[PDB]
RNA sequence: CGGCCCCCUGGACGAAGACUGACGCUCAGGUGCGAAAGCGUGGGGAGCAAACAGGAUUAGAUACCCUGGUAGUCCACGCCGUAAACGAUGUCGACUUGGAGGUUGUGCCCUUGAGGCGUGGCUUCCGGAGCUAACGCGUUAAGUCGACCGCCUGGGGAGUAC
């Protein structure tokens, strides 16, 4: 949907998956909330918290908002020279460029969140609240300014690109 | 407090809008009340304070005639 | 083209005034009050005019649709007209919430209404009690009314014809996100901010207000009218 | 829990009785057990096949059934034995002898009792009812109709609690008199104890499958009506 | 910090002429300094009032609430400077679209309306970049920062104990 990358087919990974009701002037609400992560192992933003009746509903939803508005980002596949001091909402992240030959180790749905970001081995422990909703937020604030350079100059870089901007 | 400056014309009914300046105001107000040393210059003078719901009022005029409500 | 120069000075003329109150970054166009009376900053306005003018002339020959929105009780016949004619869409018995993002619907919607406007002409709807089908002509005048000058729209439009953006700010923001050049007019109290290109301006005068508008619609419909031409001169040409 | 029964206010006009004969008052007790006997017993033996509704009908030295079906073919079985022995047993309980037709098919996707039957066997399988209300409704939206609403209960999942859920979409008229519109409420039987479906189903607000006689008194029968007022 | 004057006198806001030329930032310790009541002697004491008493409530503590009613409240000097001690926004300084209110030095104007523009002043409304969990802040920051100092590290139990 709209700016999203050449992703093919879906990233369908459910994070989480609840159902709210206040109940107090005529019973439940019916509808259930998701969150989803839709991505293409390449990097992207796509990153959708919606709500709707039932649970197919639901991540249909959810994943449409993982899918519009959402920004080319342009990785080389798991590795990554320039990430961002991530902030979003106290939930605090610093990545920092790193190989893939050593791995990467992560709890729960972590390492399944941070692959279809590409940001697996760069990522580096978390701070301030460890609440599932706003922890896995590493590939959008933490994406929002990069590079992941092939060329040889990359040592004239910003120098290039200056000199076409006179 | 019929207030001591005289209404133009003398009638039954004292004109207590005509009256008042600046009388009863801060000083026979709070009756049978506890007294305060630094409290009412923020408690009593707040001369700005209800100006803001008729500004208030005065720039939703504009935004009728905006709508087409107006 | 050549116009620029003379809509943006006889309609500028008339400096505005919306008190002193104005908005911050709307400043380089806008000339210190002269004793509490605004005063339009013109000088800084000549860039401005010339660049918009000259790119709606371009799109001319790419587009199929125009959306004129921000109506108002002083903008709706300027709305009516800039237009001219149905391969450019209008609102001025309101703009609604979510005509662009829902548009599917809105499709839905006029569906309903060109095909219970042939029923009600044949006489269909009118059964049941007499309060029942004057009740369903009362909403159908409305539905009509409000729809009449965009029933026919087949898609998205290419670009958003803003009169003012005061009060209308919703339909820009989706506008945007849909990735759909604005093409702006703004008053003093609104911003240029947050919308590709401004006709900086004032919402006052009613002299003012037609004569953006007419600037910025002559160039892209004549442009466009310009670009079905060229098809008859390549045929035309041999004979000539 | 509200409403006086939906289709209860509807049988005096473009809705159909389930049961139509009569009996001068003093035998009125005696057929209506009889018409219920029939209605318990005969549709145990059709068990087999799907119905949606049973009609029964009472002339002068006849009872005549008629059942709606999801098919023509289903209550014939092989070479009529099968409605034979069906007519066997409504002889056998009524005090006269037997005619059984099969109707005319109309709508049977969407038919009050076929269409609940259909929803009932999620529940009643113990599947995860996390599509399935959705799939339910995507299916009677699919093959007709105007608006549908389901209500599902018994403890969905094996609950120790009350435990309802519900589902309405399109348009589901309540207090309307006009039309047949279809309601049914299921009862069944799963390993836990009973589960029930409260299902609506509006086909139109007009519908000619039961309409009003094609005169009225004053151009009917014959030519010549007028009395000679007296002349005996 | 609010009656008006006089005497001694601080601190900040402007402006020309002019002079010095890092003489700077921060501040443990530190000495000086109280909203309020507390309070020693002197002065002063009109009303009101904790307690105290009795009514009223039944709703319980003489509390609340009402009537009687005292220390206190009030000044002068003096003793440990307490709190929610305040923009709970440290200090001073550099950088960041602005318009306008209140209202004042001062350049200009018929000072066309607590008016307009030039440029300083505290004080405030609106909102943009940035910053927040959220309200909110926004050129007087809670922004971008600078150094240096002050303080906090789960609840209860403890502002007590040591």
């Amino acid at each position: 949907a709209h700016i999203e990358k050449q992703a093919g087919e879906l990233q369908e990974k459910l994070i989480a998956v609840n159902r709210v009701s206040k109940t107090v002037k005529g019973g439940r609400i019916f509808s259930f909330t998701a969150l989803t992560v839709v991505g293409d192992g390449n990097g992207r933003v796509g990153f959708g918290y919606g709500k709707a009746r039932e649970v197919p509903a639901a991540i249909q939803k959810a994943m449409e908002k993982a899918r519009r508005n959402m920004i080319n980002v342009a990785l080389n596949n798991g590795t990554l020279q320039h990430p961002v001091k991530g902030v979003h909402t106290g939930s605090r992240v610093f990545m920092q460029p790193a190989s893939e030959g050593t791995g990467i180790i992560a709890g729960g749905a972590m390492r399944a969140v941070l692959e279809v970001a590409g940001v697996h081995n760069v990522l580096a422990k978390a701070y301030g609240s460890t609440n599932p909703i706003n922890v896995v937020r590493a590939t959008i604030d933490g994406l929002e300014n990069m590079n992941s350079p092939e060329m040889v100059a990359a040592k004239r870089g910003k120098s290039v690109e200056e000199i076409l901007g006179k | 407090p019929v207030i001591k400056v005289r209404e133009n014309e003398p009638f039954d009914v004292a004109l207590r809008r005509f009256k008042r300046s600046c009388e009863k105001a801060g000083v026979l107000a709070e009756v049978r009340r506890r007294e305060f040393y630094e409290k009412p210059t923020t408690e009593r003078k707040r001369a700005k304070a209800s100006a803001v719901k008729r500004h208030a009022k005065k720039l939703a005029r504009e935004n009728a005639r905006r709508t087409r409500l107006y | 083209a050549t116009v620029s120069m003379r809509d943006m000075l006889k309609a500028g003329v008339h400096f505005g005034h919306q008190t002193r109150y104005w908005n911050p970054k709307m400043k380089p166009f806008i000339f210190g009050a002269r004793n509490k009376v605004h005063i339009i900053n013109l000088e800084k306005t000549v860039p401005m005019f010339n660049e918009a003018l000259a790119e709606l002339n371009k799109i001319a020959s790419r587009k199929g649709k125009i959306l004129f929105v921000g109506t108002k009780r002083a903008a709706s016949e300027a709305v009516k007209d800039a237009a001219l004619s149905c391969d450019q869409f209008f609102v001025n018995h309101r703009w609604l919430g979510g005509m662009l993002t829902n548009w599917k619907t809105v499709r839905q919607s006029i569906k309903r209404l060109k095909d219970l406007e042939t029923q009600s002409q044949d006489g269909t709807f009118d059964k049941l009690t007499k309060k029942e089908a004057l009740m369903r002509t009362r909403e159908l005048e409305k539905l009509e009314n409000s729809l009449g000058g965009i029933k026919d729209m087949g898609g998205l439009p290419d670009a958003l014809f803003v009169i003012d953006a005061d009060h209308e700010h919703i339909a820009i923001k989706e506008a945007n996100n849909l990735g759909i050049p604005v093409f702006a007019i703004v008053d003093t109290n609104s911003d240029p901010d947050g919308v590709d290109f401004v006709i900086p301006g004032n919402d006052d005068a009613i002299r003012a207000v037609t004569l953006y508008l007419g600037a910025v619609a002559a160039t892209v419909r004549e442009g466009r009218s310009q670009d079905l031409a060229s098809q008859a001169e390549e045929s035309f040409v041999e004979a000539e | 829990g509200q409403k006086v029964h939906p289709n209860g206010i509807r049988l005096g006009i473009v809705k159909p009785w389930n049961s139509t004969w009569f009996a001068n008052t003093k035998e009125f007790a005696d057929n209506l057990d009889s018409d219920f006997k029939v209605r318990q017993y005969l549709t145990k033996e059709l068990a087999k096949a799907s119905v949606s509704r049973i009609v029964i009908e009472r002339p002068a030295k006849s009872i005549r059934v008629t059942i709606h079906t999801a098919r023509p073919g289903i209550v014939i079985g092989k070479k009529g034995e099968d409605v034979e022995k069906l007519r066997k047993v409504v002889a056998d309980i009524a005090g006269v002898p037997a005619q059984i037709n099969i109707a005319e098919v109309r709508k049977p996707e969407l038919d009050a009792k076929l269409v609940a039957d259909s929803i009932t066997s999620q529940l009643e399988r113990r599947v995860m009812f996390r599509r399935a209300m959705k799939r339910a409704v995507q299916n009677a939206m699919r093959l007709g109709a105007k608006g549908i609403k389901v209500e599902v209960s018994g403890r969905l999942g094996g609950a120790e609690i009350a435990r309802t859920e519900w589902y309405r979409e399109g348009r589901v008229p309540l207090h309307t008199l006009r039309a047949d519109i279809d309601y049914n409420t299921s009862e069944a039987h799963t390993t836990y104890g009973v589960i029930g479906v409260k299902v609506w189903i509006f086909k139109g607000e007009i519908l000619g499958g039961m309409a009003a006689v094609e005169q009225p008194e004053k151009p009917a029968a014959q030519p010549k009506k007028q009395q000679r007022k007296g002349r005996k």
